[PDB]
RNA sequence: AAUCUUACCAACGUUUCAGGCUUUAUCAGUAGUAUGAUUAAUAUCAAAAUUAUAUGAUUUAGUACGGAAUUGCAUGGCUGUCGUCAGUUCGUGCUGUGAAGUUUAGGAUUAAGUUCUUUUUAACGAAUGCAACCCUAUAAGUAAGUUUUUAUUUUAAAAUAACU
RNA sequence: UGAAGUCAAGUCCCUAUGGUCUUUAUACGUUGGGCUACACACGUGUUACAAGGGUAAAUACAAAAAGACGCAAAAAAGUAAUUUUGAGCAAACCUUUAAAAAUUACCUUAGUUCAGAUUGUUUUAUGAAAUUCUAAAACAUGAAGAUGAAAUCGUUAGUAAUUG
């Protein structure tokens, strides 16, 4: 009776995220940029809520990642005609998160109908966009929960 | 009558609906017709019907909304050539940035 | 959208003074002659000084251009390159003090094609300039419009700039 | 060198229109003989059969015949007049 | 100092008159100018959320006041949570909770359902197999009715023809 | 040629991207599209803001569009309705024809009005029974059936006043092109015990020849009802002429003997259809060229080349 | 010309399809039809079927739904538009030259 | 992998042990590095670094001898762009007057 | 990063007739009855359930034509209820194909409907179709 | 005339927020080009009157030069049109 | 540039708005389509089957007709090149009758109107550009680590191999 | 990343626009054709004239980028192009990607096991459609060319060149 839940979730944000230890300490050449402050909310949440998670019901091992990518637009010609030189490149720069969370559990739930298969999965994870920002958006979400049936 | 943008977009727009709704009819026609383990006269009465049908709303060809410009198209935006140098003036393109690799 | 929807017509935080002062003076004298241009578009006295420090601040492209464009087409063009040479003075010497108060700096609008002639005459160039506008400052800020002014000549178009802290 | 063959031969619209005219035994004629569509193939069926076939503003004539057979219209007609350098 | 505002959540229809009779004279779009603070209209809450946009902002400048949205997005999350997680483990606890039966099966559309009912000579054809199969797992994007609208297409071809065609 | 052609301007209609539906809002005083699953969450939470609220301020679109919707939808709620009947004083002689319908519409569908509700739209349909649509007083029979807190015999003596000249006055052009307004009368008449003759009349001179019956359903229904007029006798008018038509629609297509008896007088199961699964009936169905157009050429066809032989 | 020379290899080119006797079949050739009844697998030979062409996806609608936008011309998209100014311009251009044709006419 | 059976031709397997010689520490150790990306001549320099690297945390004395040896200085030389008018980097259409 | 695909010289080509593997198919003989499978859970008295576990995915963008990008959903089962002989071990790694297998799991996918839950239900009328026929072994 | 390169886009990603902050994918064309019906519909739903139209001929029936010239707009100056997207909003 | 594209040539055909709104008149067993016939093709005609889905299909008048037709020596807008050369220019002050110059002339340095200098009874300051801030590759230091990254190590089960 | 502005440089034929012209035609839709013609000649660029090469067989190491009107592993067939088949993935998770070189052996300076055009005929792929007017593979054809006059161009280190 410690089941295991898995919790994986990916989010974009085009700006550069920023060091913790780099707000009381950051060049001057560098400080009238943009950042995608405050991506951290995702670790306080396992904080605030630390007296209301239940014995039965408690997460851990919640750990991040970071990744970029480029995608590519195209190098676009810059005149109406007659001018291969003048082109202009156009790209795209992302930066994805990697949330990765374990919940364990007392229960193990049962089944026996489809509608069950739409009250726990199918109505969370459409309303699991509330654990976003304007910046840090979310593309894709995992939820794993081990289960019974009884087929025959 | 109408200027050329606004009726060229038509023609390129009705020929796309056409396909949409022909689309199961062509799958299956030119399913037969590759069907190598069938006899020869079945590939063909498909291959009959096949060519039965309007192909005036089948020769589909690119086009910019904005400027009516066909050749050189961005699909990673749906736009073309000569307003993507407007907008990058104007700033107006989404989280793009000029590549310095 | 197949999503929520929250709209909000708000306004801006700034208001202006009811007791007219010297400080409101000083601009209404300096801004006399620009009067008879002004009676054309049925545009008023108080408000013109008002969007152009609501610009300053705001830093909107969209606010002050309207104002210029609602005068430029009342007008005839015989008479647009006046109202510039008014417009530089203004915006280059009662202006240029109100910019490093409002973490502001920079000006620059530019005209192209036939700001004042008839049928086949030249073009014609006129510019204003006051402040900081660099460009390989990538770490400068900016705001950029691209206009467009109709004639019974021609076409007439004008760009914008902007740059603040 | 053609299609494979498999990749059975075309024949449009038009000719199997044509077809079934020659089977009912109507005679070809002043439109019936016009031909488009020059890569359709040429069928076995018309043998004896003269087809006005059509290029630019004018057309070119020919009658069928067991040697023609398999072809295509357009590789007997003539489009481009030839280029000759003058004196 | 921060403006008056107002909100407008469908309760709106309430207020609302018929359409046979309007202000002609005045629109809203003025009332919305002339009258003083903001306006805002929203697709509607629940009594423990917060509204989505900060009801005043700091600046006035687009540059300087967007952190002061993320703080207010942040600001947003937790009550909503709260009602997310709670009802996470309410649920769950149900369904341990709950006895044990058999699955109760439910129906699928399928396109074998009309296979069977059709004679030997179409069913036996390589054709009308391999129809049945690929639109039936390999292609989710058509309604149960157009699957079964092309088997009869497809059972057209089952069939032998006359000798105008051949 | 032209451009664009007709039939190139049915694509951008058949697909639907012809209409702006903003504009129904001026047209119709109700107007509440939830084509969407966020819309619908919008209706809940108006059911839930009354509830909450007992002190509460209306105008007579918003009391009247909400009850249609709860109708159209069956949601039950005995609660609403007693909180939304106190300000009926407030719009007596007032409201609008589309939403005087409405909560007449609702107040017989709910199964949970008062008598008291009801007769306050009662009044006013009559107030407006010229300008009321055809199609929407049809709707009205579909309800009588459904509802059950009103005796049947006050439901027709309302029929009779109100709703016979609206039908019989936009009968040739509401009612007579489409068989969908015909089919929900005639359905909605039998369900009611009602049998007037100058209806029955107007409505059998088409209903049984058209191709508009295509679901075999209701060629059955009025085949099963026909059959049954005749056994009590009920209508004087000769009908035997229109019930050999359905009969010979019910044998001659060959779905209906697929589904449907018309001696055994049901449908089939089906199980039942899988024992006549290889039982092939049908007679010389083929691919074909111009056979039930012109089957003159066919004919040709065997001469010629009978004559090369 | 054509070329042709025989093949001192025999026997038709084997495939899955091919080795499969119904009348005898295998325990290993049971499992793997009991496994196209559940998954709607496939079984051909070496040569080409039409399944290729009734698996494949075919989304021309998406092309659509950029032509439905009407970002291009709001007058298409949202009708309710009237660009005065524009015809204002519109109208007085065209008056003037109409005075412009009569008088150049006469003169 | 074995040593001989990836590292083929023994330029690539000299350049990989010429610190080894250098400690005079030979078939004291055992050896396992593991290596992703490049090229083979590329892809073998790296192991001067790495071990160069990791025997002097056991053999300080040994620094100045790589020192000179120029075996712990990485190379940051990387391959240059192609500009757009130019066929690759440092390389330019055939220029035309007449 | 990819190693690149090489086609090994694994066995050679001209090896005599005799000398060859030959195996026969171990998956021939009687197969099994239905009442011999229910005697097997007697301690359950008619009634198996299976542990699995469910994979499923959401995403922002799954919108007006892009609306199928959630109708996946993964599955695994664990075998330790199933009493998995040496035979029915070898029928079950031929159904699933050449596919994901495990002593202790096995995975099930399934995107041939919109809707995921279409997509579920058919992945218990797998599961069972796949426990019978295995089951129908020794 | 000297080549004067897209200096808003060298600046945006790391100086200045675009003029609207959402992002999107798989779905790039439709925001890009959506919210750009949406920039000028308001505008031109605003800066014209058109609930002033949309009652003369949408509505069925059973002063003009003074709308034409936007009179009662006249002393109106928008600043911008804005646009986000989060938590389903 | 296979068709479309493509503007050009030849020929058949069309004669004024796609959607929305307003309006005139007729038809409704009529209307439509993965239908059928017809033409080279758009077009045009129509009841064997099928679809019937609220408030139709067709038609008159009106709601900015149209134009790769011309003048880039009437213009915008976009762009090439002189040139990645290092210059262009303003406010005030000084000098000269004045044009104008100084500043932007000396010394050195710089790839650079680059920077430094106490060259001077006169220039001080300011904008733009070059530069630099930003990105790629590096060493050193900190911060985070994935069922996806890599390696060292370890627990437990199965197969194979070994045999404790 | 690129100032001021010059070359009345270029474009009204991407879109906008002033003047001018046309409006039963300088506008519009469709079918077929044409832009791919061939005396002489120029600019650009790929492949070769060989042995630091060609070929057969066995068989190593990459980056960057892209993927659902898609990528498509494993097994199998074919001589080969490629096909059957579609596990798995909307993703540092699954997938698409190397050659030159190095090793062993033959060819032994020959217009040649170099070169590889051109042409005939089947097969392979896409499409509604390949003749005018596509690309590739095989059997077979197997021309010129034997490092190029006067003249002239690119390059400054991970550069030239070579390899994919
Ligand atoms: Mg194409
Ligand atoms: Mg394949
Ligand atoms: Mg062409
Ligand atoms: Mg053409
Ligand atoms: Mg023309
Ligand atoms: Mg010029
Ligand atoms: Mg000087
Ligand atoms: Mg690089
Ligand atoms: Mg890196
Ligand atoms: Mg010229
Ligand atoms: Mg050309
Ligand atoms: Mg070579
Ligand atoms: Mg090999
Ligand atoms: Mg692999
Ligand atoms: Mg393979
Ligand atoms: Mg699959
Ligand atoms: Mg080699
Ligand atoms: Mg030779
Ligand atoms: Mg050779
Ligand atoms: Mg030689």
């Amino acid at each position: 009776m410690n089941n295991k839940i898995y919790i994986n979730i990916k989010y974009k944000m085009n700006f550069n995220p920023q060091v913790i230890n780099s707000r009381n300490i950051l060049s001057k050449n560098k400080s009238n940029r943009i950042y995608c402050k405050n991506f951290i909310f995702t670790i306080l949440f396992f904080d605030f809520f630390n007296s209301t998670f239940s014995k039965n019901f408690l997460p851990y091992k919640y750990n991040l990642h970071i990744t970029k990518k480029r995608k590519h637009v195209g190098s676009i010609l810059r005149a109406p005609y007659k001018n291969k030189i003048a082109q202009f490149s156009l790209g795209l720069y992302r930066y994805f998160l990697n949330l990765s969370f374990f919940i364990n559990s007392e229960f193990l739930p049962n089944i026996n109908n489809k509608f069950e298969f739409k009250l726990l999965f199918i109505k969370f994870l459409n309303s699991y966009n509330y654990f976003e920002s304007t910046l840090v958006t979310q593309v894709s979400r995992v939820i794993k929960i081990p289960t019974q049936i009884q087929i025959i | 009558m109408l200027f050329k943008r606004r009726k060229d977009i038509l023609k390129c727009k009705y020929k796309k609906i056409y396909i949409f709704k022909n689309k199961i009819k062509n799958i299956i026609l030119k399913s037969i017709f590759f069907n190598r383990n069938i006899k020869n006269i079945n590939r063909a009465y498909a291959y009959m019907i096949l060519n039965n049908s309007k192909i005036l709303y089948k020769k589909y060809h690119k086009i910019c909304k904005f400027s009516g410009y066909r050749k050189n198209v961005n699909k990673f935006t749906g736009i073309g050539r000569h307003e993507l140098n407007r907008k990058a003036t104007l700033g107006q393109l989404q989280n793009i940035s000029m590549n310095s690799w | 959208l197949n999503d929520k929807i929250s709209i909000n017509f708000d306004k801006y935080n700034l208001k202006f003074m009811r007791k007219k002062r010297l400080y409101v003076k000083v601009l209404r004298r300096k801004l006399r002659r620009m009067r008879k241009m002004l009676r054309w578009a049925k545009i008023s006295l108080r408000n013109f000084i008002r969007l152009t420090l609501i610009f300053l601040c705001t830093k909107d492209i969209d606010i002050f251009s309207k104002v210029l464009v609602k005068i430029m087409d009342s007008m005839h063009y015989k008479n647009h390159r006046r109202f510039l040479y008014y417009l530089k003075l203004f915006i280059s010497k009662s202006m240029h003090y109100y910019f490093n108060i409002l973490r502001f700096e920079g000006f620059f609008f530019y005209l192209s094609g036939k700001i004042s002639g008839g049928g086949n005459s030249k073009k014609k160039n006129y510019a204003v300039k006051c402040g900081k506008y660099s460009l390989t400052n990538k770490m400068l800020k900016l705001k950029y419009k691209k206009g467009l002014i109709h004639t019974k000549t021609g076409v007439l178009g004008y760009k914008l700039m902007i740059s603040y802290k | 060198m053609g299609k494979s063959h498999w990749r059975l031969k075309y024949i449009s619209k038009s000719i199997i229109s044509k077809i079934i005219k020659e089977s009912i035994g109507i005679k070809i004629k002043k439109k019936i003989s016009v031909i488009m569509n020059k890569s359709s193939t040429i069928p076995s069926s018309l043998t004896d059969n003269t087809f006005y076939i059509h290029k630019g503003y004018k057309f070119r004539e020919l009658k069928i015949k067991d040697y023609h057979v398999g072809f295509k219209f357009g590789e007997f007609i003539l489009t481009r007049k030839p280029n000759i350098f003058p004196k | 100092n921060p403006l008056p505002r107002l909100q407008v959540d469908n309760t709106s229809l309430w207020s609302l008159d018929q359409n046979s009779e309007l202000p002609e004279d005045t629109s809203p779009e003025e009332q919305i100018i002339n009258c003083e603070g903001n306006i805002t209209f929203h697709s509607g809450l629940q009594d423990y959320e917060i509204p989505a946009f900060p009801e005043t902002l700091s600046s006035y400048i687009t540059h300087y006041q967007i952190p002061s949205i993320e703080k207010w997005s942040i600001f947003r999350q937790f009550p909503n949570m709260y009602h997310w997680w709670q009802k996470f483990y309410e649920t769950n606890k149900k369904l341990s909770e709950q006895p044990l039966v058999r699955y109760q099966y439910s129906g699928l559309p399928s396109v074998y359902t009309y296979f069977y009912t059709m004679p030997e000579f179409a069913r036996n054809n390589i054709v009308v197999q391999n129809v049945a199969r690929c639109f039936e797992f390999n292609r989710p994007e058509l309604n149960h009715q157009q699957k079964i609208m092309a088997l009869n297409y497809a059972a057209k071809f089952s069939l032998p023809l006359d000798d105008l065609i051949v | 040629a032209t451009f664009p052609s007709k039939e190139q301007m049915r694509f951008q209609k058949n697909m639907g991207y012809n209409g702006f539906q903003p504009n129904i809002a001026f047209k119709d005083d109700l107007y509440f599209p939830l084509d969407n699953p966020v819309q619908r969450q919008g209706l809940e939470d108006l059911i839930n803001h009354i509830k909450v609220n007992p002190n509460l301020a209306i105008e007579g679109r918003g009391l009247c569009t909400i009850l249609y919707i709860i109708a159209r939808e069956g949601k039950d709620e005995p609660f609403i309705f007693k909180e939304l009947e106190r300000h009926l004083y407030k719009f007596k002689e007032n409201l609008s024809p589309r939403l005087s319908f409405g909560g007449l519409y609702a107040s017989y569908k709910s199964n949970l009005a008062s008598p008291y509700q009801v007769s306050f739209f009662e009044d006013e349909f009559t107030r407006n029974s010229q300008q009321i649509n055809a199609y929407e007083a049809i709707e009205i029979l579909q309800t009588m059936f459904e509802n059950t807190t009103k005796v049947n015999e006050h439901k027709i003596q309302y029929f009779h006043q109100s709703v016979k000249p609206i039908i019989v006055s936009n009968f040739s052009k509401q009612v007579r092109p489409y068989t969908g307004n015909l089919l929900k009368l005639f359905i909605g008449l039998r369900n009611m015990n009602i049998y007037d003759e100058e209806l029955h009349e107007l409505i059998l001179k088409y209903l049984p020849y058209r191709r508009g019956l295509n679901n075999v359903k209701d060629i059955a229904e009025v085949y099963e009802t026909l059959c049954d007029y005749k056994e009590k006798g009920i209508l004087k008018q000769n009908i035997d002429a229109h019930i050999e038509a359905l009969e010979k629609k019910l044998t001659t297509k060959d779905d209906c003997r697929w589904r449907y008896n018309l001696k055994e007088k049901r449908f089939y199961t089906y199980d039942e259809l899988i024992a006549n699964r290889d039982n092939y009936t049908i007679k010389d169905q083929l691919n074909h060229k111009y056979r039930f157009s012109n089957p003159e050429l066919i004919e040709k066809f065997n001469l010629v080349q009978s004559d090369k032989d | 010309p054509y070329i042709k020379l025989p093949n001192f290899k025999m026997g038709i080119n084997p495939s899955l399809r091919s080795k499969l006797n119904p009348l005898a079949l295998t325990g290993t050739q049971k499992i793997m039809l009991a496994s196209s009844r559940i998954f709607g697998t496939n079984i051909s030979g070496n040569l080409r079927s039409g399944n290729s062409e009734l698996q494949k996806k075919f989304s021309p609608e998406k092309e659509l739904a950029e032509f439905n936008t009407y970002a291009h011309d709001l007058s298409s998209g949202f009708p309710w538009v009237q660009y005065y100014e524009q015809k204002e311009r519109h109208k007085m251009m065209i008056e003037l030259r109409k005075m412009r044709i009569l008088m150049r006419g006469i003169k | 992998e074995i040593f001989y059976r990836y590292f083929t031709h023994s330029y690539n397997r000299n350049i990989a042990l010429k610190p080894m010689l250098l400690s005079t520490q030979y078939c004291e150790y055992d050896l396992h590095f593991y290596v992703r990306g490049g090229g083979v001549m590329g892809q073998s320099h790296a192991c001067q670094i790495a071990l160069a690297r990791g025997l002097t945390q056991i053999h300080p004395n040994l620094r100045p001898i790589f020192m000179k040896f120029d075996l712990l200085r990485t190379d940051y030389r990387q391959k240059e762009r192609k500009k757009t008018g130019r066929y690759k980097a440092r390389k330019a259409h055939t220029y035309v007057r007449r | 990063s990819r190693q690149a695909t090489v086609k090994h010289l694994t066995k050679y080509e001209a090896i005599p007739h005799y000398m060859k593997q030959t195996l026969r198919d171990p998956h021939e003989y009687k197969l099994r009855s239905m009442q011999q499978i229910k005697d097997d859970l007697k301690d359950t008295d008619g009634k198996f359930v299976a542990r699995i576990d469910i994979f499923y995915k959401d995403y922002n963008d799954a919108k007006f034509h892009e609306s199928a990008m959630n109708k996946k959903v993964k599955m695994n089962v664990h075998l330790k209820n199933w009493k998995l002989t040496h035979s029915q071990k070898d029928r079950l790694s031929l159904l699933l194909g050449n596919r994901f297998m495990c002593n202790d799991y096995f995975t099930l996918i399934c995107d041939q409907y919109t809707e995921p839950e279409l997509n579920f239900e058919k992945l218990v009328q797998q599961v069972q179709e796949l426990y019978l026929e295995c089951k129908r072994a020794p | 005339m000297g080549l004067k390169s897209l200096p808003m886009l060298n600046k945006s990603g790391i100086s200045m927020y675009w003029h609207n902050i959402w992002d999107s994918i798989k779905l790039y064309k439709k925001y890009s080009l959506s919210f750009l019906f949406l920039n000028e519909v308001i505008n031109h739903f605003l800066n014209e009157n058109l609930y002033y139209y949309c009652i003369m001929k949408i509505r069925p029936t059973d002063n003009i030069n003074k709308i034409k010239k936007s009179w009662n707009m006249r002393h109106f100056y928008l600043g911008k049109i804005l646009f986000l997207k989060y938590q389903g909003w």
